[PDB]
């Protein structure tokens, strides 16, 4: 009983371009950043403070 | 309202820096020109200055006594992104020698140096304080560290200081003439650095191999590694999380005695692309891996010695109370026992912002990360050894001339071993119960 | 100065650097085109010859002003024939550039935009209704007399026997004005915002950037298996999938390579390095020649 | 054999001046001899010569 | 920036500079007439350290040709590459020196050497920042050994601070074509040992034996052993000129390796050599590379470093690879021959890296050693000059020139002292 | 398409018979393939250059990155077409040395123009077509 097709021996990798779950999260290299969402720690009353007349006082 | 100053000096400092700056770059999204692409607010002004048209001026200084690698970093990627006037970079190398750097050549140069800092400080009227890269076991690295730390001790005063310093190997190394500088820079170091961080190459080589399952690494893996540590460190400094900490809460909650300021640090998880997707990654056992001995950044075995102050970041998320669980766990398992006068010693922080991968790196995509620094008495073992070397090395006053030779007297390695013996004994003092 | 020898070229060099510059300067209404349009008032015969006097005239008009030395040098130069007659002509084929090419590729689409129907031409009514239409909202559609009343937003220009404009003196007038203007980004900027038209390749790859990828390539490789290695590692994908054994790479079989090696490279930057590897430009990469490229270089 | 002894026309000089383009033979004097390359055999190289 | 200016005299040093330039100006891509063609723009960010620039865009090296015979020069200019050095850098007298030390040290090099230090003064102030000096030379020879020195001597008298080096080719008893070599030669390194910032010891035979049995070339030349000194004269300051992870310039190859002033004689080796027809089969890897390094087999020095042990040793890594695995090969070979290497210098092994290899090869590495064996050639030369000097044989032509025995008795007196303090600094222990 | 280089000689690569400068037939583009003519007799090699080169004359081949001259000698070889001879690169000058240096001194003679003979080994001649 010949196994069927040489084609049928398993190989280590196969015409399937994303072969291995592995890779396909993988970050894609030239890839531009991304500007991160609404996420940082708030500070918009600290402002007075870079506010220049700050100094200066009397 | 905060910005921390970033120095690098040294071949070393500068190859850390690189890397440490192309992940903070990636992280705030600029690109390598430095323009932000036309994309909730910034909060970027702690690593870069917006000069008004879209250029981001990172708020970094770079010193060498040797123009290669800096000649590199003027021609890279990253030409357009540096400032060319803020990357100095000096004539001859001390070619391995403290004295040399610190007595003869580096004279010419920090004063420029100090100049460049004022021009950057002077932009920065909330600055948080200053952080230094530099491989110990280098002359002119070494010799510009121990200058520019006993200057601004005196220039700016108060200001917290950090260390991130490159401490040799114990049983290999790169030169051999390493340990004379390196007791000389740390007795230096010990009265000018507010924290000082160990970052030896041997300890990280072994996180390498086993995590990531790289046979052959190199430098770049290490500072890319170094690079995730920083940004961990720094990411509370501009992300929103549940516990927010500053630098300025570092000497409270990590220095019990302003003599002892050297702390060890961990990171969790390390797991590569290939590891990332047949792991749960709980929380719970990415800190246990945090203690875990191996797990650590230095050659320092926590397990022979006490336990002082115990510091952790998160970032991803995480929640309190699996967080308490996981410290209670650290707390219930006997191989890991604290000192006598330290009931609570445990400083948490969460923060909301998930680690960022970099293409071309190795590490993988995770949501949860830890970073770790200790306090820790196991700590004397490598002074202990580099002592051990000091002796040798000094017994027959081998290398003796070369220090000789270019102005410092010869009682400067006496005054440094006596110092380092009351160190030794310092630690040992802060290990026994009342 | 002591013009000997080519003492004249690196004197005449200058003066067409400074006519450079001081029109740059200006940057507004004054054109290197007005020169030309300007002498033939002084020529009269149309001889293609002009006197030093009315040669001095004639730039002091347009605002140029130069020395006496200059004068000479110039007269010396440009006074092919030696009659004592400068060549307003030659002068004029001198000083003008050849144009760059982001600025070829957007004034040719500019004027392909216009050119629907693709016969090379352009009639000049219909350059006035965008011309107009840009610049106001509320214009509204029909004029009353509108091609004599918005020709005068054209005639810049000429026209040919047939009265259709060409594209040659299109981009000709262009370049003319892109004399002043000698910014890319701004001369663009001009283009664009006259013309309604928003759109330029965002960038072109640099070989900065192609060093880093390579570099990073090169590097990914050694980390595998042992030193010795990694030769037969890059042989064995190649006898994997090369079905047909001839011995030739392409784009698709080298973006599938690197996606096995974990690197997932950009399609730009992919076509970018193939561009770079292959000079036969067959679009097909040669197996040993690749791994003695990547592997056996001392260049980085 | 038969790819190495293919026929081939060489290119005629006009007054006796070379120009790039042509098809010439390379002869050495001191052999009175015709130089031929082989590329069936392989130098001792990593690069193909 | 940080260049360095090159002096060769004598027959073996003219020979062995003819080839070093052609070496080094085949890796920067210079062609014989001086204009650059070189490939990648590293080839010309770093090649004012050895080329001064001319008009045209041209380079010229900074060498001096100087000697007291114009006949292995006039050959040498007249050969490949004979086109880059500039006319005024060739000196040179109308006597000859004999093969006598006094001759050429006394008589004919005291009334010569002013041209040579005034042009030698010349191009040091017209270099920017001057880092060091380099020589070649042989000791067996008169006009080099003598003149050479003695120029040394002047040029460490006008600056005390810059570095020094000297590639000795010092001749063996096995083959020796001088009968007065041990006279010069012990004169030579007495007046060395107090000025020569480090010693770069070449053995003939050691060549010899490497080009036979390794490169299994059956009829080299001395071109070849010129080419071989040549690879391992630019190997020291390959990381120097270009890139690489660990630049090391050779101030801090010499801080590094000298640990006591007196004791800068070295030797050194190159790897891999191998024959052509057995390229196929090795593969060219870091335990390789390091298994050839320490070979006592692969020195260029006859001394046999098993007798002694290594002080210090360095390595000059070419090509790009990672730094592991050179680091636990270092630890590995520094842990199984701990016997070999004296104790009380634990980790006495200087590494270093760059990332541009030999043209023609992908890595390559270049090791310099201080070890205690190389004092077998100091009691063999002294045992040769006493044996000679007993009868006082060829003694009147020394004393021709007013020199008397004493010179050659507190000679006699440093060599007797430096052999004695590489005992003692080979048997201390902590 | 293949071009004809040779590079500098070395230990690890020299002839297997010759052992002098190689000469290859190879893919490499790089400076290795400038070839420049020269004409044969030595009174006029600098002032022939700037002229027309004409076939049928006695030439000499010469590599730029290395100034070497390529010629032949009656050294054995063998392979698939036959018995055949050996191409390399080699200065074939005549042995007697003259005083360069001290003429340069003098001032009689200039670098440029040459003084050494050089054996008929080292000539070459470019054959056309017969008929057009
Ligand atoms: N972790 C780490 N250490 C480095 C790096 N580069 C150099 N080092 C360390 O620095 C030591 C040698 O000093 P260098 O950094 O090369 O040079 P330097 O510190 O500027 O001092 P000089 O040698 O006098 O120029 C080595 O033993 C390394 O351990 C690096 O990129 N990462
Ligand atoms: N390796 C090598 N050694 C050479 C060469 N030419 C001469 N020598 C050595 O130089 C020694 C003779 O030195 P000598 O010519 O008298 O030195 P000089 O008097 O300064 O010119 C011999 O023992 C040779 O071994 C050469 O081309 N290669
Ligand atoms: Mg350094």
């Amino acid at each position: 009983y010949t196994p069927d097709a040489l084609s049928a021996s398993r190989t280590f990798h196969k015409d399937t371009i994303f072969e291995k779950d592995y890779q396909k999260h993988i970050p894609e290299l030239g890839s531009k950043p991304t500007v991160p969402k609404d996420k940082a720690r708030p500070y918009n009353e600290f402002t007075k403070t870079y506010d220049s007349t700050h100094m200066k006082i009397p | 309202m905060r910005e921390v100053i970033s120095i690098h000096v040294g071949q070393g400092g500068i190859q850390v820096g690189n890397a440490c700056w192309e992940l903070f770059c990636l992280e705030h999204g600029i690109q390598p020109d430095g323009q932000m692409p036309s994309d909730g607010d910034d909060a970027f002004n702690t690593f870069f200055s917006e000069t008004g048209a879209g250029k981001h001026v990172p708020r970094a200084v770079f010193l060498d006594l040797e123009p290669t690698v800096i000649d590199e970093v003027r021609t890279g990627t990253y030409r357009q992104l540096f400032h060319p006037e803020q990357l100095i970079s000096g004539k001859e190398d001390a070619a391995n020698n403290f004295a040399r750097g610190h007595y003869t050549i580096g004279k010419e140069i920090v004063d420029l140096c100090l100049d460049r800092i004022r021009k950057l400080a002077d932009n920065c009227t909330g600055l948080q304080g200053f952080l230094v890269f530099n491989s110990v076991g280098g002359g002119t690295g070494s010799g510009l560290g121990s200058l520019l730390l006993e200057r601004l001790s005196v220039d700016y005063g108060k200001k917290s200081k950090l260390g991130f310093t490159i401490y040799p190997s114990p049983q290999v190394s790169t030169a051999v003439v390493e340990p004379y500088n390196s007791i000389l820079s740390t007795h230096s170091l010990l009265e000018h650095t507010d924290v000082a961080v160990m970052l030896d190459n041997e300890a990280i080589y072994d996180i390498c191999r086993r995590n990531l399952d790289i046979e052959r690494p190199t430098y770049t893996n290490l500072n890319r590694l170094i690079a995730q540590v920083i940004s961990s460190l720094t990411a509370s400094l501009r992300f929103d999380g549940a516990l927010n900490v500053d630098i300025t809460e570092f000497q409270t909650n990590l220095v019990p005695y302003p003599r002892i300021h050297f702390m060890l640090s961990s990171y969790a998880p390390i797991i590569s692309a290939e590891k990332a997707y047949h792991e749960q990654l709980s929380v719970a056992e990415i800190t246990n891996s945090a203690f875990e001995p191996a797990n650590m950044m230095a050659k320092c075995d926590p397990r022979h010695g006490k336990y002082m102050a115990c510091s952790m970041m998160y970032r991803g998320d995480v929640v309190p109370k699996d967080v308490n669980a996981s410290i209670a766990t650290i707390k219930t398992k006997r191989t890991i026992q604290f000192v006598d006068w330290c009931p609570t010693g445990f400083k948490v922080g969460i923060n909301y912002q998930p680690p960022t991968v970099v293409p071309g790196g190795d590490l993988a995509k995770v949501m949860r990360a830890v970073c770790m620094i200790s306090n820790s008495t196991a700590i004397a073992e490598v002074f202990s050894r580099l002592d051990h070397k000091f002796d040798l090395m000094y017994a027959k006053r081998a290398f003796v001339h070369w220090y000789v030779g270019e102005g410092m007297e010869e009682g400067e390695f006496s005054e440094a071993r006596e110092d380092l013996a009351a160190l030794e004994k310092d630690y040992e003092e802060v290990g026994i119960e009342t | 100065m002591s013009l000997y020898g080519v003492g004249l070229n690196v004197q005449v060099d200058r003066i067409k650097t400074e006519f450079r510059l001081y029109v740059s300067k200006q940057k507004g209404g004054l054109n290197v085109r007005n020169l030309r349009r300007i002498f033939e008032q002084l020529d009269y015969q149309q001889n293609g010859q002009l006197n030093l006097d009315d040669f001095k005239a004639g730039l002091n008009k347009f605002g140029f002003f130069l020395k006496n030395v200059d004068y000479q040098c110039l007269l010396k130069y440009f006074d092919v024939e030696q009659n004592g007659n400068v060549n307003y002509l030659a002068f004029l084929s001198c000083i003008s550039q050849t144009l760059n090419q982001r600025r070829a590729n957007f004034v040719l689409k500019v004027f392909d935009s216009i050119d629907s129907e693709q016969k090379g031409a352009v009639h000049p009514f219909s350059l006035a209704e965008r011309l107009e239409v840009v610049k106001n909202k509320d214009y509204q559609i029909g004029s009353k007399t509108r091609e004599q009343l918005v020709g005068e937003y054209v005639a810049q220009f000429h026209k040919n026997q047939d009265g259709l404009i060409t594209r040659d003196e299109f981009v000709s007038y262009y370049e003319d004005l892109g004399l002043g203007i000698s910014s890319d980004q701004h001369f663009i900027e001009i283009l664009q915002t006259q013309w309604g038209i928003k759109e330029d390749d965002d960038l072109a790859i640099t070989k900065e950037e192609v060093k880093g990828i390579v570099k990073t390539i090169r590097q990914k490789l050694i980390q595998k298996t042992k030193g010795a290695n990694d030769e037969f590692l890059l042989r064995k994908l190649f006898k994997e999938f090369d079905i047909s054994n001839s011995g030739f790479l392409t784009l698709d079989e080298m973006n599938a390579m690197l996606i096995k090696l974990e690197i997932p490279i950009q399609k730009r930057y992919l076509n970018a390095v193939f561009s770079q590897l292959d000079r036969n430009h067959s679009g097909v990469i040669e197996f040993e020649e690749f791994v003695y490229y990547i592997v056996n270089d001392p260049y980085p | 054999l038969k790819r190495s002894l293919g026929g081939v026309n060489l290119s005629y000089a006009n007054e006796g001046l070379v120009k790039f383009g042509y098809t010439v033979m390379i002869e050495s004097d001191f052999m009175n001899a015709v130089v031929a390359s082989n590329i069936w055999d392989k130098i001792t190289g990593t690069e193909e010569a | 920036m940080r260049e360095i200016v090159h002096i060769q005299g004598g027959q073996c040093g003219n020979q062995i500079g003819a080839k070093f330039w052609e070496v080094i100006s085949d890796e920067h891509g210079i062609d014989p007439t001086g204009t650059y063609h070189g490939d990648s723009d590293l080839q010309l960010e770093r090649i004012n350290v050895y080329y001064n620039e001319a008009t045209g865009g041209r380079y010229v090296p900074r060498a001096i040709l100087m000697d007291l015979e114009p006949g292995t020069m006039d050959s040498v200019r007249a050969g490949p590459f004979g086109q880059l050095f500039r006319p005024d850098n060739f000196v040179f007298g109308q006597t000859g020196a004999g093969n006598n030390w006094a001759k050429g040290h006394y008589t004919e090099g005291a009334e010569l050497i002013d041209s040579v230090l005034d042009v030698v003064r010349k191009e040091a102030e017209g270099c920017d920042c001057l880092q060091g000096f380099q020589i070649t030379h042989s000791l067996g020879g008169g006009t080099g050994s003598g003149m050479g020195t003695l120029l040394i001597s002047k040029v460490r008298e006008e600056y005390p601070d810059r570095i020094m080096e000297t590639f000795s080719v010092v001749p063996s008893p096995k083959v020796s074509d001088t009968v007065v070599e041990p006279y010069n030669a012990t004169l030579s390194v007495h007046q060395l040992v107090e000025n020569a910032d480090e010693c770069m010891v070449i053995d003939n035979e050691a060549l010899y034996d490497i080009c036979f049995r390794t490169l299994k070339l059956t009829t080299p030349t001395y071109g070849d052993l010129n080419h071989l000194v040549s690879a391992a004269m630019s190997g020291v300051t390959c990381c120097l000129r270009f890139p690489g992870q660990l630049n090391s310039d050779l101030r801090k190859l010499a801080v590094n390796l000298i640990p006591f002033p007196r004791l800068h004689f070295f030797m050194i080796g190159f790897a891999p050599l191998t024959s052509r027809g057995s390229q196929q089969y090795r593969a060219l890897t870091v335990p390789e590379l390091t298994q050839q390094m320490f070979d006592a087999k692969n020195m260029m020095c006859a001394a046999d470093p098993r007798h002694g042990r290594y002080l210090t040793a360095s390595a000059l890594f070419r090509g790009r690879m990672s730094t592991k695995e050179v680091d636990e090969q270092m630890l590995n070979v520094q842990n199984k021959n701990s016997s070999y290497f004296v104790e009380w210098i634990p980790n006495n092994i200087k590494s270093s890296i760059c990332d541009i290899p030999p043209k023609g090869l992908k890595m390559a590495v270049t090791f310099v050693g201080n070890s205690t064996a190389i004092q077998e050639m100091f009691k063999r030369v002294a045992e040769q000059f006493t044996a000679m000097f007993r009868r006082k044989a060829f003694l009147h032509w020394y004393t021709g020139e007013g020199m008397d025995e004493m010179e050659f008795t507190e000679a006699e007196s440093n060599m007797n002292d430096l052999v004695s303090e590489y005992q003692q600094y080979q048997d201390a222990t902590a | 398409p293949l071009y004809l280089t040779s590079s500098h000689i070395t230990p690890q690569k020299c002839a297997k018979f010759s052992r002098k400068q190689e000469v290859s037939i190879s893919t490499n583009e790089g400076i290795n393939s400038a070839w420049c003519f020269e004409y044969m007799d030595p009174k006029l090699r600098y002032e022939m250059k700037g002229q027309p080169v004409r076939s049928g004359e006695p030439v000499l081949i010469k590599h730029i990155p290395t100034c070497q001259w390529l010629a032949t000698d009656n050294v054995q070889y063998n392979n698939e077409f036959g018995q055949e001879f050996e191409v390399f690169c080699n200065s074939y000058q005549c042995h007697n040395k003259t005083q360069n240096l001290i003429a340069e001194k003098v001032g009689r003679k200039t670098i440029e123009t040459p003084m050494r003979n050089q054996t008929n080994q080292n000539t070459f001649r470019i054959v056309t077509a017969l008929y057009p």
